[PDB]
């Protein structure tokens, strides 16, 4: 049930009816991801399918190495003052 | 208009703080092993928080056990092409949720569907501390949820990826809301440079909030479903409920209401919820029409107004408005123009950032002089 | 500057429009069933609009036939890899048109080619009703359409996604625009505090409209595409155009040219179109330098100018600025300083937001009172 | 063909040459994807190929959801 | 606050440059020959400049050898499945780089790693010719050079794809900096209307640079990682090194501090590095709290402040402020608030962007009339 | 070492013990992609694996297209005056 009036001596427009929902706390949850630790495969293969898998695995290793590096820094900081 | 006069806060003060404590030795044993046995499970950290934990995926045992082993070779040669299409599958949600961090900085926001799915949103949200009234606005509105939280990386430690994701609570639900729109009232004599000007900068969203009434000044922070206005506490200004008298008697004592003077009368249009404000000045062409007729009215010199009811779009100038189509009443309040009880002589014609009583004190000053 | 002029509009209140009549049973019915034939078709909805709908993707088409039956089961097995491959092909737009809208409450800008494809887009221009020339310059253009279209979620009901895509409409079309640039002009005494400001504040783009100018003060929502403007009139003023006067002659008395006073006079540079405006003041180093060469020009206080013919950067204090690099003559057009010609002594020197003959009056009451 | 000109008496610069292209008006289009009734789905076999098919269905199955909760909702920006 | 002061520039002016160098006839086969042998070489084009150049991805080398001769046909026939996915893993890094260009209208940032991996952004830093410091500083800080990079497409002829990363390089490295938090200070009357005020103006944060200090008003633009803040010398304005004075000494006659007037008594707080500046009038409740312990602190009608040594949230009205939970000492420098100073009836109470001096001569006019 | 001091005289703060790391300057690279001429292919294999190549070849030639009208424009500036 929304409703508005308009207010001619002030050039402005009251829009009632609306019902609030302000974020007043936070939850915070930790969400996991469980990875394995693998290095320097022992194999070369020179399949068609091994070569998928590795340079897939390769895309792994190079996501983690990448979030170790976020791990190390301090998140955000962007504030007025 | 008001928007440097908000504070300044950190909006992930809350989840950096838990990854901090993620930092620490030893925590991340503590939820390896209350999440050896199940997918979800509430772990209380060092700090004395107790947070919610949750397994999305486990690539450590798919690689361990479909891949180590045929790696670990000597001669290895892959069992079927369905091997790497799965792990392809299995490790893309991986790759997707670095390459969000790489270019946030390990803060995103609002929290994406590969951070955490459509379907283990809800499941945290069932599991939460709160009310079964508080669930069911959460499970309503998660889209709007998405879009007030924050997902931090934290850890990867131990066999271990963790990054926390920092939902909303809303502390404030079903008081009353309301939006305040504003607009340009100008004198209407015909010399060009004669027109005197005066604007409420007080425009934006109001809610009634524990005794008191907040205020967010940049409207458009704040989401709209419906009926329902999900705003954040730390973008509004808390104000005294003498604030709304300023809508139906902008001299009462109570409470100064904020205003802006000038003599730049150029035309414009705010749209509200239920209709148009047009404030239109000088030789502007200023109208209202209908999706099948076209103009059934034009708009004279001044501050007027139409209802979304049969208008379908609203012309100032070179600029075409579309009005918004929700349902309700409109309700056109008559009044003199407060601008026409002001003498133009004395009239401080460049308050930026004034109100009703500095203006008049400035009057008397001048008067004075 | 003068943004805060600006009025309030709802850029989707078109397409939320299209969108709700959607929800209407039976509504959906008629669209699918003008679709069951072909592709592309004109439905005209219950409140008596036509709108142009598209079918770009028939899910239902491939997993009813190809893959469904293995599945009317019993006891499932599926042959071919291959067909499991193509249906996470096909399936995929599907996933990422959900992760945007879910990511962006249901509505998405601009309109990402999942959303729709180049290839649809360049068919939606063809099929609306505007001249040519609105044809071949979205067909050219259609990075930037993209950025100024939104998509809006509206309908999943059995069995049809739907969902509205709000394409912009150029109704004024290679009229002149020009870009007015604008910076300090303090005057120079040695002092670090003796001096007075004036900043003319109706900078932004201007484009010839329907006998007016429409002037768009915050000329950063403006898009340039090599000599052509792209603006959206819900970001600008219409204005006399009266208005250029200003640039001529801004004590003419046909139009009350804007202007800012202050007695900041800090120093800074504006990159233009063809050059670089320069405002230095106090002992700020202020120069303008060519790759190879070096330093070229050395700008004393006060307000200039230099063309960006020979000239790659220019620096104002610790700020490097690369000039445009684009070609095109530079006029420089001598003229005694205005701020010259004021009294400091009874200069008004803070109207954040006022005008030349608001100035005068605030002058002149000053001069009468002493 | 773009000029400029710059004035000394005002510290402005005016640069021109430029062909507008204003948006005034919006073209609202209906945009559809054909989809198709599958509830969740019952089937045995244990092997690799339709393990690949049972979980891009539930991908699938998983994206009508979501996007039913988004019809029910009102779009704005 | 102060940002309207700021200067304009062209942020991607170099690297248009060196794109529009690219569109020129004979440029691409520079490029070409340069990189047949190679990955990464250093090639001179036309105008006199020399860029690193990069290969990153050989699309033709596949396409040529292991695709295109079981296409050369008649009856074209594909024998292994693995031949299909290695071609959609080759072809995706193209088609995700055209898809980001295509949104972003040829101009993206941040940097993605589809534009530009991990690898090959390491390997650029180190070849490019900076100081070895700036290397190792640059290498650490990745996704900060990443946010603050540029990638602009240029051409795509001669079976070549071009486009050109713009990086940032930091000539300004371990100088000083400091943040100044500020907040309106107002007379402590409860009653609404009653109050005059005064706000430093100055606010955000400040560098020693070149004998100088550079001045960024708007602190959300740097990037503060530890004690390190990367910031866009842009985004500054150039001020002696006497603007210090104002923290110390507001009514110094060396630099003329900068303020703003009203009667705004609103309430609010700002977190700083290592506390809270609470500026609290009317009927407003004011208080600093602990989680385990309480309530610590309630604030006066006034502007005060608290440290953040035992305390975990501040609260102002119906918002809730967490403080900053770093280690650092703070030192409450006691002093009578200025606006004390002024007598209300000849303050001037509006003043947007003003300052002390300019205040001063505002009530001796006004004083001097009576 | 970070410190800070607040002054009660103007309500103001200064956190200090930060280290610059400012952007004053750009490098331009040039990064580049080597890709092949192909056009219309007149074959006539319809089985499931060229059918699944066919429709990649058409992403890659989609993709050309689209990247030579970026090619036309001159890239997206949006500036303040």
């Amino acid at each position: 049930n929304i409703t508005e009036e308009f207010y001619q001596s002030t050039c402005s427009a009251v829009s009632k009816g609306y019902l609030s929902a302000l974020r007043t706390g936070w939850y915070t949850s930790v969400i996991t991801i469980e990875l394995s630790n693998i290095k320097e495969n022992k194999c070369n293969g020179t399949d068609a399918k091994v070569k998928l898998i590795k340079q897939e695995l390769d895309k792994y290793k190079n996501a983690v190495t990448e979030l170790q590096l976020l791990m190390q820094s301090t998140p955000a900081t962007n504030n007025r003052a | 208009f008001l928007g440097f006069l908000l504070g300044v806060g950190s909006a992930i003060a809350s989840g950096v703080a838990v990854s901090k404590v993620l930092h620490l030795e030893g925590e991340v044993n503590k939820i390896k092993s209350a999440l050896l046995s199940t997918n979800k499970a509430v772990v209380s950290l060092s700090n004395g928080v107790s947070v919610l934990t949750f397994k999305v995926l486990d690539l450590k045992n798919y690689i361990d056990k479909q891949l180590l082993p045929i790696l670990n070779k000597q001669s290895c040669s892959i069992s079927n092409i369905e091997t790497v299409i799965e792990f392809q599958q299995k490790n893309n949600r991986l790759l997707e949720i670095t390459r969000e961090f790489s270019v946030n900085a390990g803060v995103t926001t609002p929290v994406s569907t590969y951070m955490l799915t459509n379907s283990e949103l809800l499941s945290l949200i069932n599991d939460m501390p709160i009310t079964n009234d508080q669930k069911k606005l959460m499970s309503n509105n998660v889209q709007i949820v998405r879009q007030q939280s924050y997902s931090i990386m934290s850890i990867i430690k131990e066999e271990v990826l963790a990054y926390v994701v920092q939902l909303p609570l809303y502390g404030v639900i079903d008081t009353p809301c309301w939006k305040l729109h504003t607009s340009p009232l100008c004198t209407t004599n015909t010399k060009e440079g004669s027109n005197i000007c005066l604007t409420r900068t007080d425009r934006g969203w109001y809610c009634d909030n524990a005794g008191s009434v907040s205020f967010f000044p940049q409207a458009e922070t704040c989401k709209v479903q419906s009926n329902r206005v999900f705003c954040d506490t730390m973008n509004s200004l808390t104000l005294p409920s003498e604030v709304n008298l300023c809508n139906v008697d902008i001299f009462n004592p109570k409470y100064d209401c904020k205003i802006m003077t000038s003599k730049t009368d150029v035309s414009s249009s705010v749209i509200t919820s239920l209709g148009a404000i047009v404030s239109c000045y000088g030789k502007t062409k200023c109208t209202a029409s209908n999706k099948n007729r076209g103009i059934i009215k034009t708009f004279s010199n001044g501050c007027d107004y139409v209802s979304n009811k049969g208008v379908d779009t609203v012309s100032v100038g070179n600029t075409l408005y579309y009005v918004n189509k929700q349902e309700g009443k409109s309700l056109y309040v008559k009044g003199e123009p407060i601008i026409n009880f002001y003498d133009p002589l004395v009239f401080p014609s460049d308050e930026f950032d004034a109100s009703i009583s500095q203006v008049n004190e400035k009057i008397n000053q001048s008067l004075a002089f």
